[PDB]
């Protein structure tokens, strides 16, 4: 036997990075119900004369 | 470590060894100047050119000095044991010694 | 945040198999009423648990 | 009764295994324990 | 449950007053207390050993 | 995961993120059948010795 | 000793009363105790950090 397999616990123990970043966001959304407006100022405006 | 062999005429005899560790922590350590950069810009020959000498010799001398204090930190600090590293008390084995009076 | 969960798998021991049949894979539920769970997860299933 | 719903087809599965050695045999076949000469002609 | 017995009349080195003679005692695989004077005592068999379930 | 993008005023926030470290062991299984050698032999059908 | 303050005269975020603020310098960084409520404590140094331990 061991005296003491308490404080042997951290070298024992091994490591599986299978949790790590094993999410995502939600599907883009933003297309299907709004349209891309590229510019390059900092307030765009819009004008229509009806 | 491994058992003295003893005398084999009766049974071989299974022993247990033993199991213990020390935890540590790291520590960092300044090496700043913070000198003008007039002196750096304007330097000559002779002064503030060997100042990365001066750092080289300090960091080769660093770990002197860490030792140092660590050991002269003796009975503040502890060993794996748990107790201090100084101690009359030090319950390693069943027949308790005292490693400093 | 969401974490983007799409639940696809249904496990059920073999007591509960026909009933989440019904409840994904037929258009009606149980009394003519409608199923909106149908074809949504997918079950498979298993005597180990109970 | 016993549910559970889970993803699967996420970079994580539920209630995941480990497979951490394979199916390895064991035998006790002829001298190569003592249950075999010592003992009666047992075998596990 | 504690894991780790010896049933098997089997021989362990056991101290009671300057001396270390045959003695069944603790006889665990596991330690909470005493282990300085369990190392001692629980000095692994001389002969056959068997484990079983106290759960105690 | 990281804090959720916000709005910017006037500094940035140096947000941290946290962990959720998940600890389990390993438990040992068997299963074992004792078996007289003789029989094993001991036998026309090709049965004892499969199992 | 206290591992870091991270003050330069501005917390993280001290909420109260269900408003959050920025002041009193309440930057801490152990896992002493308080780690989830820490996390909403700290979280959020808007201004520049400076560290200074306190060695308590």
């Amino acid at each position: 036997a061991i005296i003491t397999p308490a404080l042997i616990s951290a070298l024992k123990t091994s490591f599986q990075k299978h949790f790590q970043d094993a999410l995502a966001t939600a599907p883009s959304t933003y297309l299907q119900v709004a349209t891309v407006i590229p510019s390059t100022t900092a307030s765009n405006t819009y004008g229509w004369l009806g | 470590q491994f058992p003295k062999l003893r005398e084999w005429i009766g049974q071989r005899v299974i022993k247990d060894m033993a199991a213990q560790g020390y935890q540590i922590t790291n520590k960092l350590f300044e090496s700043t100047v913070g000198v003008k950069r007039t002196d750096i810009e304007d330097d000559n020959l002779g002064v503030y050119g060997p100042l990365m000498q001066e750092m080289g010799r300090a960091a080769g001398a660093h770990p002197d000095e860490l030792v140092f204090a660590l050991l002269k930190a003796g009975n503040a600090n502890l060993c794996y044991d748990g107790q201090n590293f100084f101690d009359t008390d030090h319950p390693v084995y069943p027949n308790v010694d005292g490693t400093g009076t | 945040r969401p974490l983007d969960i799409r639940p696809n798998l249904l496990v059920v021991p073999t007591t509960l198999r026909s009933k989440a049949k019904e409840v994904v894979g037929v258009q009606r539920l149980a009394n003519g009423a409608d199923n909106p769970n149908f074809e949504l997860v997918q079950v498979l299933d298993t005597a180990w648990l109970n | 009764f016993a549910p559970a719903a889970d993803p699967g087809a996420a970079w994580y599965l539920l209630d995941t295994s480990r497979s951490l050695k394979p199916l390895i045999y064991q035998e006790r076949m002829k001298p190569s324990f003592t249950s075999m000469t010592k003992e009666d002609d047992e075998q596990v | 449950e504690v894991e780790g017995v010896f049933v098997r009349a089997t021989v362990e080195r056991r101290c009671r007053a300057g001396f270390c003679f045959d003695k069944e005692g603790q006889g665990f695989a596991d330690g909470v207390l005493s282990d300085e004077q369990l190392e001692a005592l629980e000095s692994d068999p001389l002969l056959k050993v068997e484990r079983c379930t106290f759960s105690g």
